[PDB]
């Protein structure tokens, strides 16, 4: 099916510290009130540049990235087991429809806290280089806004094409997609530096003004 | 032992000579690639546990944090201005008047 | 007339602390070692090179 | 001050000194 | 706020520049810098005036 992302997608840019200052930056981003996919699987995505991933809940699991999936590329393999996270950058025989039970059925190391009603938002940019992860738990796409801060940083530089998503099966379902494009906001931060309302400033022309004047209140009269 | 170039950005390398502190004092410092020059001070703002240094509206670099700790420590440039001489006509006299 | 400045005393380099060491320590070190037509080249990074 | 010096005033909100005027 | 401009350069800190690449391209680095900063003060200066 296909729905609206109707105001998530917003991460800090950088590592810095802000205090009720309303700051600009222009990075890979998700516009606001896109056109984000609800995939649902009971396959193969392209990952253009990087992209948002949300899913509610434990069948859902770990990530796969690559070029190819093939035997002469090195692709990440993320996975969880409720106690840890393993990635393991290598080639490997990828499968068509891979899921694990813990036989290894879908086919540089760092052990961490894992990530897992509660909404979660993931998001995964590559550039320079460089493969950054986003994370962030909300309770109750229901409307809201919140955060998203990094946690780890992987320095791999290798070329990323392709995006897939790995499951688990019982033996003895719905996660949204959205891609990012280069734009900018305009972020307002707080007393305690989280940020706490964005604003796009290519979607509307009340927003671009907005941008433009580097505020939200707009006062009344004409602005070029 | 055979070194490789042109694969990754650097991941490993030895140490950096860590140092001691300074309070109170203009010193210069470098802090995670970040230089500059003030005067060290413990500071009572609350960084969220990601962010390495923060700034404010006019784009400075005025609070960092060590890697050691988990503290901040405030940046604030140390005493500077322009200096001013009061004095009357040579003609009158020679004494004079100094101005910060 | 002029421009009064204080001059910086001394210098600090502040750096995060020194940990997760290569194994270096026992490819020196270790109980014996592979022949000349079958050594063990060993992956080394991620690590301080100390 | 006068209620409305009170008034008015009340109503107005590196290498870079600022002298103060006499 | 201009002090944050790149002004064509590499970096926009003096310290970074100078201890990081040669002295052939760092003059013409730090020229660049020094003529984008002399613009920015003088169109402040007439503009105060
Ligand atoms: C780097 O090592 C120092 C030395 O142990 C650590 O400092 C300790 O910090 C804890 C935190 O409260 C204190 O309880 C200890 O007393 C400190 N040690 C000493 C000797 O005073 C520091 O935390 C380490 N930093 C990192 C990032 O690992
Ligand atoms: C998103 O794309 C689908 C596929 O064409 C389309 O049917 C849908 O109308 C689009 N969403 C919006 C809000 O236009
Ligand atoms: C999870 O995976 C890690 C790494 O493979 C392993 O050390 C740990 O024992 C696993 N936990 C469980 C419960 O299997
Ligand atoms: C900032 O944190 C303090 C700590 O208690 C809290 O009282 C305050 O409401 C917080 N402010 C914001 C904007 O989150």
């Amino acid at each position: 099916s296909y729905t609206n992302s109707f105001t998530r997608g917003v991460y800090y840019p950088d590592k810095v510290f802000r205090s009720s200052v309303l700051h600009s930056t222009q990075d890979l981003f998700l516009p606001f009130f896109s056109n984000v996919t609800w995939f649902h699987a009971i396959p193969v995505l392209p990952f253009n540049d990087g992209v948002y991933f949300a899913s509610t809940e434990n069948i859902i699991r770990g990530w796969i990235f690559g070029t190819t999936l093939d035997s002469k590329t090195q692709s990440l393999l993320i996975v969880n087991n409720a106690t840890n996270v393993v990635i393991k950058v290598c080639e490997f025989q990828f499968c068509n429809d891979p899921f694990l039970d813990s036989e290894f059925r879908v086919y540089f190391e760092y052990v961490s806290q894992p990530f897992l009603k509660n909404l979660r938002e993931f998001v995964f940019k590559n550039i320079d280089g460089y493969f950054k992860i986003y994370s962030k738990h909300t309770p109750i796409l229901p409307q809201g806004f919140s955060a998203l801060e990094p946690l780890v940083d992987l320095p791999i530089g290798i070329n990323i094409t392709r995006f897939q998503t790995l499951l688990a099966l019982h033996r003895s379902a719905a996660y949204y997609v959205g891609y990012l494009q280069p734009r900018t906001f305009l972020l307002k931060y707080n007393e305690n530096g989280t940020i706490t309302d964005a604003v796009d400033c290519a979607l509307d022309p009340l927003s671009e003004t907005k941008c433009t004047l580097k505020s939200f209140t707009v006062e009344k009269g004409i602005y070029q | 032992l055979s070194f490789e170039l042109l694969h990754a950005p650097a991941t490993v390398c030895g140490p950096k000579k860590s140092t001691n502190l300074v309070k109170n004092k203009c010193v210069n410092f470098n802090f995670n690639g970040l230089t500059g020059t003030g005067v060290l001070t413990e500071s009572n703002k609350k960084f969220l546990p990601f962010q390495q240094f923060g700034r404010d509206i006019a784009d400075t670099t005025d609070a960092v944090r060590d890697p050691q700790t988990l503290e901040i420590l405030d940046i604030t440039p140390c005493s500077f201005g322009g200096v001013s001489v009061i004095t009357p006509g040579t003609n009158t006299s020679n004494q004079v008047a100094v101005l910060y | 007339t002029s421009n009064f400045r204080v001059q910086p005393t001394e210098s600090i380099v502040r750096f995060p602390n020194i940990t997760n060491l290569c194994p270096f320590d026992e490819v020196f070190n270790a109980t014996r070692f592979a022949s000349v037509y079958a050594w063990n080249r060993k992956r080394i990074s991620n690590c301080v090179a100390d | 001050r006068s209620p409305i010096e009170d008034l008015l005033f009340n109503k107005v909100t590196n290498g870079l000194t600022v002298l103060p005027p006499l | 706020k201009q002090l944050s401009s790149k002004f064509g350069a590499i970096s926009s800190v003096l310290n970074d520049i100078l201890s990081r690449l040669d002295p052939p391209e760092a003059e013409v680095q730090i020229d660049r810098l020094i003529t984008g900063r002399l613009q920015s003060l003088q169109t402040y200066v007439t503009q105060q005036l």
